[PDB]
């Protein structure tokens, strides 16, 4: 990515809200335009392509090309937690190059119904000393901080979707194997909002 | 009944100055084919680019590979003498021809690593629901982690009696350093898997996380004391409890 460029991102968009992503390119030999879609852990695929002026619609994507301003575009409408990847626009140049931006992460954030903020700690199924601290139930304004000490692990937070419920929520976890650990220690506050639930384990 | 683009290894852990060669083969008849190395602030870098069979050209980062292309079907990538920096995610590409859809192979994990004792399957476990939650929201999340593994080569599962489910599921998409001043610091993972506290209640249900992953070949030396680190599936389980 040098003749291709994106954003990075993340980007942040509400679940139903329109999410744009821009990609610019330069334009000696630029042929055609793609946008492939590639989800964590998996292959890119592709969604759109694109090679004269105008808008392109299919079903929620609408692609925009305008040559003459050197930048191709992408349109989400009605933006669902499952359109969360990363979004790589690609270039098409004259003598064999398929260039790809470097790629813009989209996050959309479900609207947390009913948030209930809670840090959970949970015990091994096996017979041992561990536990680890979950963060759940917190809506999806809430940054999660790494950890500033060493031996203390949190996650960044995650969706989960319960579809047959249709319930989504956020979690995170901690842990550590430090002896005097708490799970306050992790989700301490300057991650959790006021009136989080902090349960005392049984 | 085309088996479509497939490379090989779908993963390699390399002694640094070694000699690697990833293939990619696709049956579709593909003109044009294309090599990727995806680095996590870079996005898909070409590295080289193959528009018919016979020629190849440079894309933007060649230096220290090489491809040939002998055959329509195959696209050979060489590392001459292997160095850290390449570590990398690696995708081979294939389209019918030069400007049509390109279709993506897996991608190949190939950690290129100065020490191979550095090398750890992970440890895994299952935490149970927590009785509070429960209680709170008649639901039950139970969280498996995957610990001291190296290098990042992981694949994380959730079987629920036996089937496979991604509903009510979220794996961390990245795992974090144990020890970040270090940087050779092993690996760790958790995942989610929220069920209700009916289900979860119920004995007769079994959760399993399945961490598979991918090691030393049976080809590699191995010296030290501990079991040598191949390519392995590590499991831990929980039954259901109604108390
Ligand atoms: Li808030």
């Amino acid at each position: 990515a040098k003749e291709v460029e994106q954003n990075s991102g993340p980007l942040s968009v509400p679940e139903g809200a329109i999410a744009s992503l821009n990609c610019t390119y330069s334009d000696r030999g630029s042929q055609s335009f793609f946008w492939y879609r590639q989800y964590s852990g998996k292959s890119p695929e592709l969604i759109m392509f694109i090679y004269s002026n105008g808008d392109k619609e299919d079903g929620r994507f609408t692609a925009q090309l305008n040559k003459a301003s050197q930048y191709v575009s992408l349109l989400i409408r009605d933006s669902q937690p499952s359109d969360s990847a990363t979004y790589l626009c690609a270039v098409n140049f004259g003598g064999g190059k398929l260039i790809f931006g470097q790629g813009t992460e989209l996050s959309v954030k479900p609207n947390i119904q009913n948030p209930d903020p809670a840090v959970y700690q949970l015990r091994d199924s096996k017979s041992s000393d561990k536990s680890v601290c979950l963060f759940t139930d917190f809506d999806s304004q809430t940054n999660v901080s790494q950890s500033k000490d060493s031996d203390v692990y949190i996650t960044d937070k995650c969706v989960l979707d319960m579809r047959s419920m249709d319930f989504k929520s956020n979690s995170a976890v901690a842990w550590s194997n430090k002896s005097d650990f708490a799970c306050a220690n992790a989700f301490n506050n300057s991650i959790i909002p006021e009136d989080t639930f902090f349960p005392s384990p049984e | 009944m085309i088996a479509g683009i497939t490379q090989a290894p779908t993963s390699q852990i390399l002694a640094a100055g070694r000699r690697m060669t990833l293939r990619c083969t696709q049956d579709m008849r593909h003109n044009a084919m294309y090599w990727y190395r995806q680095d996590l602030g870079l996005g898909l870098r070409l590295i080289h680019y193959s528009n018919t069979a016979g020629t190849t050209g440079k894309g933007e980062v060649p230096d220290g590979y090489s491809v040939s292309r002998a055959n329509t079907d195959d696209f050979p990538l060489t590392l001459a003498s292997a160095v850290p920096s390449q570590t990398s995610v690696y995708f081979c590409a294939s389209s019918l021809s030069f400007g049509t859809e390109a279709f993506f192979g897996q991608g190949t994990r190939l950690t290129v690593v100065e020490d191979l004792n550095k090398v750890f399957p992970p440890e895994v476990a299952v935490f149970e629901p927590s009785e509070a939650e429960i209680s709170h929201t008649q639901k039950a999340t139970l969280v498996c982690l995957a610990t001291g593994f190296y290098p990042d080569h992981v694949e994380l599962s959730w079987w629920v009696n036996g089937k496979e489910v991604h509903s009510g599921v979220c794996t961390d998409p990245q795992p974090l350093k144990e020890q970040p001043a270090l940087n050779d610091s092993r690996y760790a993972l958790s995942s989610r898997l929220r069920v209700s506290a009916t289900f979860w209640q119920d004995p007769r249900n079994h959760f399993r996380c399945q961490v598979q992953f991918y090691g030393l070949s049976e080809n590699d030396e191995w010296t030290q004391d501990r079991a040598k680190p191949v390519t392995q599936i590590v499991s831990a389980e929980a039954w259901g409890r109604a108390d």
